[PDB]
RNA sequence: AGCCAGGAUGUUGGCUUAGAAGCAGCCAUCAUUUAAAGAAAGCGUAAUAGCUCACUGGUCGAGUCGGCCUGCGCGGAAGAU
């Protein structure tokens, strides 16, 4: 979990989703890629 | 790091930075990075931006730096009281008004140029925008 | 690709059909490229460049050019299929070629429908002018 | 079934240094492949590499079908040069005529995928260009 | 075509010499064993080993392959030489000549790599000549050596420059430093480091006795003086605290004193000279930098000390040549090459020694 | 947008490299069989192999794509009774 101010799609498999009013990158392929805005 | 070779005067008044810019259009290149925000680019900052963009363009196509840091900014040394004359010149700025084409570029595909400009932009203190060559 | 190019392609297809009466089918629902290449080369060996396998059997592509010539070909549409227009010679022997190809590893995709030239059935016709 | 093209020159019987574990990765022995290669060789020419299909069956006795020798080596031979790739557009190392390329094309026709020899010629020209030699 | 023939004759000889120096058969054997190891599929399970073995193999192969190419090419040329001579076909002769030239070039390349395999071999050098324990005689010997070296350097095309010269009070020189600029200057000269043995009847001795005087040559390459790198604030801990004794109300409160610490090394610098914390930090920073520099110097010195200690270990083996002028014979102790033309050697015919030394790898 | 299929040939382009086979780079970036297939976008390898992708054929049967302009919001946002 990379908590950042800027969250970005790092690959094709990265998807940006909003969960309970928090922007999140979740990725099916790469576990490293998953992010959270904080 | 850009700086005037010679100067008429070693120090300078603060002044104000109000108004719109004059170097507004893409003149030389095909694409430009136009300043949307008001502020002041230091020489250092400009250089950084140039470095960012050249690398991005991989030494292919020409770059112009439409801005020049011709105004010296003084800083008083630390732990020194308020009197006793003006501080020494530390760094040089270009005062930037909205509308200022900061950088110009040609001999590049458009997307790549855009990318380069974006890369540059993060190095600069002011909010900026990509612009193109306009007939008239 | 834009509308014009598609239209042109359709026109070309129509012209090809007009030129050649006999036709046959093939399908790549599990087909190697090498085999296809070889098949193509066979055509070249035989006669001119004219013949293409023309994979464009959509509901409104080849089926839209079907009302021009050979009107029964509209029902062939809703399946993965590839046509083969045959210009020179009255009833050539490229129909059984496809069957042979199928036999040599293709896993029965086209089901050799025939394209009906003398109003033929689903089963093969070995009886052909030689 | 375990088919891979990996071999050096035809004259070099039993490729020990370059191929090595690659040829004898599967159940088939070292000596057999080499013998097969030798058998293939005597009909045509030595010195050049020749690729062959390696269908490793469960019975060990593999089926093999030969291919035409690589184009690059042939091109090199035609040229009379050994190295001509280092900075090609900066400075032209070697040069070939179209006729020679055409001649080269015709001999390989069996393995080349196509009917038109002109096509083959142009492919060969492209290959040459890629290598570094200007037509 | 007589010169061509001569060249051909020479080339075989030098190939043989090269083989001798290399120890070719052993190399071939090594290549073979390594090759055998390679094909065994179990060796690529261990990756570090395998890559190393591969690396070892290739160079050996190159060495071997080039060698027999040389053997074959020469033979081919000889075969074609006859054709050139008797049959009088010109094109064929030309072709043969070209082949020979190519072969020669290849040989040179192989020899080049054998010679100048070291890191600093391409660079220019400072030759340092020091006179021995003898006295006037020793000084004279040193001077002679210097002269010889100069002559040698001029011969091949190097640029000599007398940096420092300590002159002998009676005759000759006490010491000399010569900068020798040129292509592969250090690589050509690095072998000449060592003590030189003069044996002659002294002209400075009143008795006219036969003296054995020594003088050392020392060749070292001009290393690029690396910039003293700026230390990062990430590698640094900056502590700030109150001063000792202090003396007043403002001093008790204010934390002017600065302790800078290097995290990787563990060096500390304290400063509390100034009232201003910033100034102290600046001073402390400077001090830290100085300390780092000193540490770097110390480390350099230690390594250097190790090196000479190792060199010292050889002792009497630092004696590289013996210049006997009475019996009229020069001998290199390292290689074993001898010549009776002493005067010629003195004048500057060192190529015969130097090349052989390079080939040897000593 | 899913889904089913192909995703080749010269070819492993040469070089320089310990090895380099789309993927260490350096460089050219062609042509072929053509439905379409980059001398290759990512994963992967000792390197090959292998797994994806681009583009394309089939199914399906109505809107869809991503820029610009602006309004209002979200995160970025931690302190001591
Ligand atoms: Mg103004
Ligand atoms: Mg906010
Ligand atoms: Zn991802």
């Amino acid at each position: 979990m990379k908590v950042r101010a800027s969250v970005k799609k790092l690959c094709r498999n990265c998807k940006i989703v909003k969960r309970d009013g928090v922007i999140r990158v979740i990725c099916s392929a790469e576990p490293k890629h998953k992010q959270r805005q904080g | 790091m850009l700086q005037p070779k010679r100067t008429k005067f070693r120090k300078m008044h603060k002044g104000r930075n109000r108004g719109l810019a004059q170097g507004t259009d893409v003149s030389f290149g095909s694409f430009g990075l136009k300043a949307v925000g008001r502020g002041r680019l230091t020489a250092r900052q400009i250089e950084a931006a140039r470095r960012a963009m050249t690398r991005a363009v991989k030494r292919q196509g020409k770059i112009w730096i439409r801005v020049f840091p011709d105004k010296p900014i003084t800083e008083k040394p630390l732990a020194v009281r308020m009197g006793k004359g003006k501080g020494n010149v530390e760094y040089w700025v270009a005062l930037i008004q909205p509308g200022k084409v900061l950088y110009e570029m040609d001999g590049v595909p458009e997307e790549l140029a855009r990318e380069a400009f974006k890369l540059a932009a993060a190095k600069l203190p002011i909010k900026t925008t990509f612009v193109t060559k306009t007939v008239m | 690709a834009l509308n014009l190019q598609d239209k042109q392609a359709i026109v070309a297809e129509v012209s090809e059909v007009a030129k050649g009466a006999l036709s046959a089918v093939v399908a790549d629902s599990r087909g190697v490229t090498v085999d296809k290449m070889t098949e193509l080369r066979k055509a070249g060996r035989e006669a001119g460049v004219y013949m293409r396998v023309v994979r464009n059997t959509l509901l409104r592509r080849a089926v839209e050019g079907t009302p021009f010539e050979c009107l029964k070909d509209a029902f062939v549409g809703p399946t993965l299929i590839a046509y083969s227009m045959e210009h020179p010679g009255a009833a050539a022997r490229l129909f059984k070629e496809f069957a042979k190809a199928n036999a040599k590893f293709e896993v029965k995709a086209a089901a050799f429908e025939g394209e009906l030239i003398p109003a033929s059935q689903i089963d093969r016709l070995a009886t052909l002018p030689t | 079934q375990a088919y891979v093209k990996l071999q050096v020159a035809a004259g070099m019987a039993n490729p020990s240094p370059p191929v090595g574990p690659a040829l004898g990765q599967q159940g088939v022995n070292i000596m057999e492949f080499c013998k097969a290669f030798n058998a293939k060789t005597d009909s045509i020419e030595k010195g050049l590499p020749i690729p062959v299909v390696i269908t490793v069956y469960a019975d060990r006795s593999f089926t093999f079908v030969t291919k035409t020798p690589p184009a690059a080596v042939l091109l090199k031979k035609a040229a009379g040069i050994k190295s001509g790739s280092g900075k090609p557009n900066k400075d032209k190392v070697g040069k070939i005529s179209r006729a020679q390329l055409q001649e080269i094309a015709q001999t390989k026709a069996a393995d080349m995928t196509g009917a038109d020899i002109e096509a083959m010629t142009r492919s060969i020209e492209g290959t040459a260009r890629s290598m570094g030699l200007v037509v | 075509i007589n010169p061509v023939n001569n060249r051909i004759q020479d080339l075989t000889e030098r190939s043989d010499v090269l083989r001798g120096y290399l120890d070719y058969d052993a190399k071939k054997e090594r290549l073979e064993e390594v090759n055998a190891e390679l094909e065994q599929p179990d060796v690529w399970n261990e990756p570090e080993r395998a890559q190393a073995l591969g690396k070892e193999r290739s160079s050996l192969e190159a060495v071997v392959d080039t060698l027999d190419q040389m053997k074959q090419g020469l033979e081919d040329v000889s075969g074609l030489l006859e054709l050139a001579v008797e049959a009088d076909d010109e094109e064929t002769f030309n072709e043969a000549v070209a082949e020979l030239d190519a072969l020669e070039e290849k040989l040179a390349q192989l020899e080049f790599r054998r010679m100048f395999s070291g890191e600093y071999d391409s660079a220019d050098c400072y030759l340092d000549i020091q006179a021995g324990s003898g006295g006037t005689e020793a000084q004279d010997w040193a001077s002679m050596l210097e002269r010889m070296y100069l002559r040698w350097a001029e011969s091949r095309g190097f640029k000599t420059e007398i940096i420092e010269e300590s002159e002998g009070e009676v005759a000759g020189i006490k010491s000399v430093t010569i900068k020798i600029s040129g292509d592969y200057a250090y690589g050509w000269l690095r072998t000449e480091t060592g003590v030189h043995r003069l044996v002659r009847k002294s002209p400075f001795d009143s008795g006219g006795r036969r003296h054995t005087s020594f003088s050392s040559a020392f060749v070292y390459p001009e290393v690029d003086d690396d910039i003293d790198i700026e230390i990062n604030p990430a590698d640094l801990r900056i502590d700030v605290y109150r001063t000792s004794g202090a003396g007043g109300q403002h001093v008790n409160r204010t934390e002017s004193a600065v302790r800078i610490t290097h995290i990787p090394t563990g060096i500390v610098t304290q400063c509390q000279n100034d009232r201003s914390q910033h100034k102290n930090k600046d001073q402390a920073m400077k001090q830290m930098k100085a300390k780092l520099y000193e540490l770097e110097m110390q480390k350099k010195n230690a390594e250097k000390q190790a090196m000479e200690d190792n060199k010292s270990d050889i002792g009497w083996g630092s004696q590289i040549r013996s210049y006997v002028l009475d019996d009229s014979r020069i001998k290199d102790l390292r290689t074993g090459v001898e010549t009776r033309n002493t005067q010629a050697v003195l004048d500057g015919s060192l190529d015969q020694f130097i090349e052989a030394s390079l080939k040897a790898g000593l």
